């Protein structure tokens, strides 16, 4: 669920910065805290197998953080057959948020011998 | 593609089997049919009525709210002129009027017994003081109250009443037990 | 003092609505005030406008959209009354309460009461904003949950100075009938027409699409010297017209998607203008047929599988879709648009 | 510029925040009021304790009355009466003896400038005097539920053995109150049930109409003014102001629902001399009215774009043919394509309308349940309490797995009402009916 | 100001149960004085004094101790009902026995050590009061069963008195271990007879009835023994009180109450008479009490209700005679209503209240689905408690269902 998400993202945020030398007030406040800018990157270890609309919802939410002048986002989806399951199961206004600023590799072991 | 369906339903009632049976008991102790058949022949024989432009007019309106009710095929339009030149007839009338044109239609519409029955499925009331009723006769009062004084005069004739508000005994029968 | 309304278009009754309900004395405005309009539809741009419109009022912004649950919600109130008191008179002397510590309802009371005692020697009495956009976008959200805001006001101490007037922003439609019986005052959003639409992105985008990297470099390639911000201006009118009347069936008359669409299509859009499309749009649109045939909202042999897997995948779906008394009938030498049934392995 | 301040009045009379001399109690409330005044003075100075509770809808002035009451006490019996405030909505089972007890205090302290809890209230009380308790409770049926009664039990047991005099005074809009209050807690209870009274004629909510907007201050030489067109306004039964009174009253009765309408026309007034034009002919609350309903069905049907409203129909067809009324995306677009083709299909040839692709088309399907038109299965929708909320969240449906094509939905508005609403000159009008 | 007292001021400022007195003190005398440990079950309805015949019998018990008919012993009252935790009864205990502040867990082990292993001379005799038994029941049923356990305990020297609504309670919801360590000791209220609840109205008046006043005529303030004045109630506005009463329930504090209401009738009347030589208490003062106790204001409040919920109520009713079920599906009624206003004809009354209903009477803005105020008179009849409705978002395929009797209804709509 978002809760849940939200939840261990900030946590595995706080813990990460605690090496250095749980909500979105965390992002808010992290300038504060350690001194230096937030840059988040996002690895979506297996999407086919995550709820879609928890996902949705999950990227509305972390939108918000883009009124933060300290923070910046990037997402890793991992995807194992093609676009036309994600434009299948997600709603067509988070691909319009996703594709105004994404990049398409094929990393399989097989390409073209 | 009948012209005439007539339900004649049988409810059991002690006041109306009280009115048959005191019809029918009287009947077998201890106008003519030769005059019934002579009208009938005479009717036959002169008088072939025309319908008239107003009786016409009433026609479209008639199968056009039978129509919006949606069984009101155009078959029925036949009858509502089979009956009205029959009605004429009947009075000896040289022409379709108005009246046996509305006489006509309510005969089918009874027949038929369409103000009983459900427009959402076709059954039938069985039964034939509403709040409706109350709201009506509250707001018939009003108005009337409002009108016996607008106008130049303490008081007026019931008939002009009538047909000043209908174009109501009842609530003017009430109105005098009140004083009003 | 009197409040000053503001020009937003198309919303030139809520504007004058909100006079009402908001005022400088706190004996006039209610204590509860709900705001109802589907997404898109200007609420949040409305009140915010009419906040900025007169900088005396005092408010506070919370998002339930960052604010999960409810517990949050609490917190993060308790958090920011306190900043902004100690904001609006840092000269009075005051303490701290922990804004952690609230628990529940009753708690929030408690410490509002007590930070309001603190504020005793007030002049004159406070009114005191409390907004919070989209009440019912909170994602752990339940019916009893709004009547604990609506009857808050009077737990306080009603001689306080501080005054707290509540304002929430609804979405939905189904959500508000529950508590009609309330006779909360409300004030209504409808979704805007087509031609309202798109006047708002003309007047909204054109700005940000007249001064865009790709078109000024564009214009050096193609050494255009005589072009001018208002015939930028018009070509970038000109755009959004055309996406307009190419995909309001598609969108409908919704602001967020044909935005998405503007930016999409715009550097490919550009990439056609050249020294023969500055004065013809008519000829721009004929080079940009294909763009405009195409949504090109999609993301993007469409599923390499071995030759076992596209026959078990065949398989797969005649099971789904097959009724099990046809198998030996069929298969033995002895519908298309329903869900799919169940199967077993073998 | 002086016309401020009289609509200042206006604006604070509206909103019930007159000071207690100047407050207004309309006739068919008096009758009730005086009894209420009668039992809370007899429980103060007659030190005797009682117990009541008011029963009514919602927005009928029914705390109204315990706040006229208090404050007029106020202005002069000061140290005589003690007031506590419960609201079950707010204060759970475990925070309410805190709340009792925090609320004590603070009035002990601004007076002086668990059975033993209560008994401790009641030994406080008798060293202090060496004051009559007055509780206000809102929503009783909220306490009187699966909830264990131990709060009211033990306020009510204290009637009879209270040292020091004890009132209670509680709010609920259940008229089965006394099945919510159970046999051991009714026999505690005093059981002097008041069921408020109800606006039951014309005459009476002009009355009260007249009670509102009377002005008896002379702030202002247009305050006579004021009055004159009042009563000109409120005497013709014709009237167009007493054309809105009279259609309320027959809508519905409940007198702040009008206010809460009559108060935007007032603030919305600039000036005296516009007011004057502005509060006869009354033009405005049909606007507000029309807004009222401005995102109910029909609102929202009449913003839908072609091709939405034309998905619309064909799903509503599906469901029609459907004896369950129930519809995929699947048989909506099949019957989208069938629909287009019998127009295309009704047009002469060519001598030598766009079938929308099924990728475009899932934007238009996301905006019809969006606005509610469409539902699932089984929706339960919005949830009664936090409890069954969390679990909600918790367990994931089927509908929130299976693809996005084969989501069963039902419709909220009927064929019927689409022929009825949908424009005649719209060009898929003709396929409203089958 | 001072305190002004009327005439009938003492009547609302003012036995029958000798023979549970009798059998209670019996019971109790016989286990106190042997030294030995039992329970006592007590039940009835509420209202009939269990709770003051213990009181009595105990503190008869404390005067015979204090006479050293029977040796010195410890009373403790707690009550199911006035606890805020369940646990907190072992706290409670403890704290009245022994002194100490431990937790519940501690305090009930403490408790079994106490009552077990304590030798019997090392104790002084406690009488535990258990007011509320049924109400203290938890999951696991530890309440009922540890206390009433420690008394089968010979070293205990505890007395234990339960409370409950039923006699049968331990065969209908505990087990037959708890059952059987209750066994015989139980005792039953009956409620009191019309005949004796007038014998109690007047034991509270026996000094008040016929008897004079001096009352200040400036004031209506009254002293018993400025004129005289004397004061009487009907033995039948007694009587008439007493049976109602007696017929509805056994509750002795009805009684009282509705007497308490007949003297404010009656104070009601003197004050609005003299506007501030015997005044009869007379049997319509009491017939007013027991009237608004028989009354219901359903059906007033529902012909009171503006035209929409009549309405609404009407074709609810006509939905069920039609149908002959009585939920009803919340489209069906917004198609009935429709049905019955057209059903009518083509009237100017008719259209003119049709288009207030449908569409507000509104200049030009029109086309509504729904009857305005539609889901203002739903809730308020959903809220009154009157009308139930099962909670779904699918408007129209909901379910609406009453909660009144099917008879009521049409009465209110016919008058
Ligand atoms: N009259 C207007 N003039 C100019 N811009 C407008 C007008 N109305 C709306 N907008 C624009 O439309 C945008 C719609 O976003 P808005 O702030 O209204 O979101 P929202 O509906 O409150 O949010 P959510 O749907 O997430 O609950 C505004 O940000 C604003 O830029
Ligand atoms: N202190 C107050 N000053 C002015 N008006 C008040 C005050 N308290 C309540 N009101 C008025 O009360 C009305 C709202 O309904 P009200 O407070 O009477 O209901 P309630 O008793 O809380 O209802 P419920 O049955 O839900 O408990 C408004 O018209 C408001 O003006």
């Amino acid at each position: 669920n978002v809760r849940m998400m939200l939840r261990r993202s900030m946590y595995k945020l706080y813990s990460a910065a605690d090496a250095e030398e749980y909500d979105l007030s965390l992002v808010e406040n992290f300038k504060r805290l350690f001194g230096k800018d937030l840059a988040m990157v996002f690895n979506f270890k297996d999407v086919d197998s995550i709820n879609f609309n928890t996902l949705d919802n999950f990227i509305i939410l972390l939108k918000s953080a883009f009124k933060y002048d300290h923070v910046k986002i990037s997402l890793i989806f991992n995807i194992n057959t093609n676009l036309s399951n994600i434009e299948k199961n997600l709603r067509q206004s988070t691909i319009r948020l996703l594709k105004r600023n994404y990049h398409k590799l094929d990393v399989s072991s097989n390409k073209g011998f | 593609r009948f012209d005439l369906v007539y339900l004649v339903l049988d409810k059991v009632d002690e006041k109306n089997d009280r009115e048959l049976a005191k019809h029918l008991t009287n009947l077998y102790l201890e106008l003519p049919v030769e005059f019934l058949t002579m009208y009938i022949s005479y009717a036959k024989e002169h008088i072939h009525p025309i319908i008239t432009e107003a009786a016409k007019t009433e026609l479209v309106r008639a199968y056009v709210g039978m129509r919006k009710m949606g069984t009101a095929t155009t078959r029925q339009l036949e009858s509502m002129i089979r009956l009205a030149e029959a009605h004429a007839k009947m009075k000896l009338k040289n022409v379709v009027e108005l009246e046996d044109v509305q006489e006509a239609v309510r005969l089918i519409r009874s027949a038929i017994k369409d103000y009983a029955t459900d427009p959402k499925t076709g059954k039938i009331d069985m039964n034939l003081k509403s709040v409706i009723q109350r709201k009506l006769q509250e707001d018939l009062s009003r108005e009337i109250m409002n009108v016996l004084k607008d106008q130049a005069s303490d008081s007026m004739s019931f008939n002009e009443l009538i047909k000043q508000i209908n174009e109501i005994q009842e609530a003017l029968s009430r109105l005098q037990q009140e004083d009003k | 003092m009197n409040v000053t309304t503001p020009e937003v278009a198309f919303r030139e009754y809520q504007t004058n609505c909100l006079a009402s309900y908001i005022s400088a004395d706190p004996d006039i405005t209610p204590s509860n005030l709900i705001l109802q309009g589907y997404s898109g539809t200007g609420k949040t741009y409305t009140l915010k406008k009419y906040f900025n419109a007169n900088p005396n009022l005092h408010a506070v912004w919370l998002e339930p959209v960052e604010l999960v649950s409810w517990k949050p919600l609490l917190q993060a109130i308790a958090r920011t009354v306190q900043y902004k008191l100690k904001t609006l008179y840092p000269n009075i002397p005051t303490t701290d309460y922990d804004p952690l510590q609230v628990e529940e309802p009753f708690l929030l009371v408690k410490t509002l009461h007590n930070i309001f005692v603190q504020y005793e020697s007030l002049q004159e009495k406070t009114c005191l904003f409390l907004i919070l956009d989209g009440f019912d976008s909170l994602q752990d959200l339940d019916a009893a949950l709004f009547n604990k805001y609506i009857k808050l006001n009077e737990l306080l101490p009603k001689d306080s100075k501080i005054n707290i007037k509540f304002i929430y922003t609804m979405l939905e439609t189904s959500f508000l009938q529950r508590y009609s019986t309330h006779c909360i005052p409300t004030v209504m959003f409808p979704r805007y027409n087509v031609d309202e639409v798109s006047t708002i992105l003309v007047m909204s985008r054109c700005g940000e699409l007249m001064e865009d990297s790709c078109l000024r470099k564009r214009i050096i390639e193609e050494q255009i010297t005589d072009c001018t911000d208002d015939q930028f201006q018009n070509v970038a009118a000109n755009f959004i017209h055309l996406i307009v009347q190419a995909f309001h069936s598609y969108t409908g008359n919704d602001i967020f998607a044909l935005n998405d669409l503007i930016d999409f299509k715009w550097p490919k859009y550009v990439s056609r203008i050249t020294k023969e499309n500055i004065f013809e749009p008519l000829a721009l649109y004929k080079s940009a047929i294909k763009l405009f045939l195409s949504t090109d909202d999609n993301l993007s042999q469409t599923y390499d599988l071995s030759i076992i897997s596209k026959y078990l995948l065949i398989a797969s779906y005649i099971c789904s879709y097959l009724e099990p008394r046809y198998d030996a009938s069929i298969f033995s030498r002895k519908p298309r648009y329903l869900q799919p049934s169940l199967f077993a392995i073998e | 510029p002086g016309f401020g301040s009289l609509q200042r009045r206006l604006l604070q009379q509206l909103y019930g925040t007159l000071p207690t001399d100047e407050k207004i109690i309309f006739t068919y409330l008096q009758d009730c009021q005086q009894e209420i005044d009668r039992i809370i003075k007899q429980s103060i100075i007659q030190k005797e304790s009682h117990s009541v509770i008011l029963v009514g809808p919602r927005q009928s002035y029914k705390t109204y009355l315990l706040d006229y009451e208090l404050s007029l006490l106020q202005q002069s019996y000061k140290e005589q009466f003690i007031t506590i405030r419960l609201n079950g909505f707010i204060h759970s089972e475990q925070t309410a003896i805190n709340g009792i007890a925090t609320q004590l205090e603070q009035q002990l302290q601004k007076i002086h400038g668990l059975t033993e809890v209560f008994e401790k209230i009641l030994l406080l009380l008798d060293s202090t005097t060496k004051i009559t308790v007055v509780f206000i409770f809102d929503e009783i049926d909220t306490f009187a539920g699966p909830v264990r009664q131990t709060l009211l039990y033990n306020l009510f047991d204290m009637v009879e053995h209270s040292r020091v005099p004890v009132c209670i005074f509680g709010c609920t809009t259940k008229l089965n109150i006394l099945e919510y209050l159970e046999k051991r807690v009714k026999s505690r209870f005093s059981q002097r049930v008041i069921y408020m009274p109800q606006i039951q004629n014309l005459d009476d909510m002009v009355d009260a109409v007249r009670n509102l907007l009377t002005v008896r201050s002379e702030i202002s030489p247009w305050v006579s003014q004021w009055n004159e067109t009042l009563e000109k306004e409120l005497s013709d039964p014709r009237s167009n102001l007493n054309r809105h009174i009279r259609m309320n009253f027959e809508t519905f009765r409940s007198l702040p629902t009008l206010k809460n309408s009559i108060i935007p026309l007032v603030a919305t007034s600039k000036n005296f001399g516009s007011l004057c034009t502005a509060i006869k002919s009354c033009s405005f609350l049909d606007i507000y009215n029309k807004n009222q309903l401005s995102n109910n069905l029909t609102g929202r049907l009449q913003s839908l774009s072609d091709l939405e409203l034309a998905i619309l129909i064909s799903a509503a067809r599906v469901a029609l043919r459907a004896k369950d009324g129930s519809f995929n995306f699947n048989l909506a677009y099949a019957e989208y394509e069938k629909m287009i083709k019998a127009i295309n299909s009704r047009i002469p040839t060519v001598a030598p309308i766009k079938l929308w692709l099924k990728k475009d088309v899932k934007n238009v399907w996301e905006n019809l349940v969006q606005l509610d038109f469409f539902t699932e299965k089984s929706a339960v929708g919005l949830r009664d309490n936090a409890t069954a909320a969390f679990y909600a969240s918790n367990y994931q449906f089927q509908g929130t797995m299976i693809p996005f094509d084969l989501r069963s939905y039902q419709m909220q508005i009927i064929l019927q009402e689409l022929r009825r609403i949908i424009p005649k000159s719209n060009m898929y009008y003709s396929w409203t009916q089958l | 100001h001072q305190i002004v007292e009327t005439i009938f001021s003492k009547v609302k400022k003012q036995p029958a149960r000798e023979n549970e007195f009798a059998s209670i003190y019996l019971s109790a005398y016989s286990a106190i004085e042997s030294d030995s440990a039992t329970t006592i079950y007590v039940a009835g309805t509420p209202g009939v004094g269990k709770t003051l015949t213990v009181r009595e019998v105990v503190k008869e018990l404390l005067s015979s101790s204090a006479q050293r008919e029977i040796p010195d012993f410890l009373y403790v009252e707690i009550n199911g009902l006035k606890m805020v935790k369940p646990t907190d009864c072992y706290e409670t205990l403890w704290n009245k026995v022994s002194g100490e502040r431990l937790t519940w867990a501690a305090s009930m082990e403490s408790l079994e050590f106490y009552f077990k292993r304590v030798p019997k001379n090392k104790k002084k005799t406690i009488v535990v009061l258990l007011d509320e038994l049924d109400a203290m029941v938890t999951k696991s049923q530890d309440i009922m069963y540890n206390f009433f356990n420690w008394t089968t305990y010979e070293n205990a020297k505890l007395i234990v008195i339960a409370v409950a609504n039923t006699m049968d309670l331990p065969e209908r919801q505990l087990g037959n271990k708890i059952t059987s360590r209750i066994g015989f000791t139980r005792i039953m209220f009956t409620g009191y007879t019309h005949e004796e609840l007038k014998n109690i109205i007047d034991l509270r008046l026996k000094g008040l009835n016929d008897s004079f006043f001096y009352v200040d005529t400036k004031t209506g303030n009254a002293i018993l023994i400025v004129r005289k004045v004397r004061l009487r109630m009907s033995a039948d506005a007694i009587e008439i009180a007493s049976r109602k009463v007696a017929s509805v329930s056994g509750d002795a504090r009805r009684a009282l109450k509705v007497c308490k209401r007949a003297a404010e009738i009656a104070e009601k009347h003197y004050m609005a008479k003299h506007g501030y030589g015997v005044q009869t208490v007379h049997i319509t003062h009491v017939m007013k009490a027991l009237n608004e106790t028989l009354n219901s204001h359903v059906i007033t409040f529902m012909t009171r209700l503006s035209f929409t919920a009549k309405l609404f109520i009407y074709a609810l009713l006509n939905l069920m005679k039609k149908n002959g079920s009585q939920e009803q599906e919340l489209g069906d009624i917004v198609d009935e209503i429709k049905l019955l206003i057209e059903v009518n004809g083509s009237n100017k009354f008719v259209m003119e209240i049709a288009k207030t209903l449908f569409q507000q009477g509104s200049d030009n803005i029109s086309e509504q689905l729904r009857i305005i105020s539609w889901d203002f008179v739903l809730n308020q009849l959903l809220d009154a408690g009157i009308l139930f409705k099962q909670t779904m978002k699918n408007d129209r395929i909901c379910c609406v269902k009453l909660n009144i009797s099917v008879e009521e209804a049409k009465r209110a709509m016919n008058e």
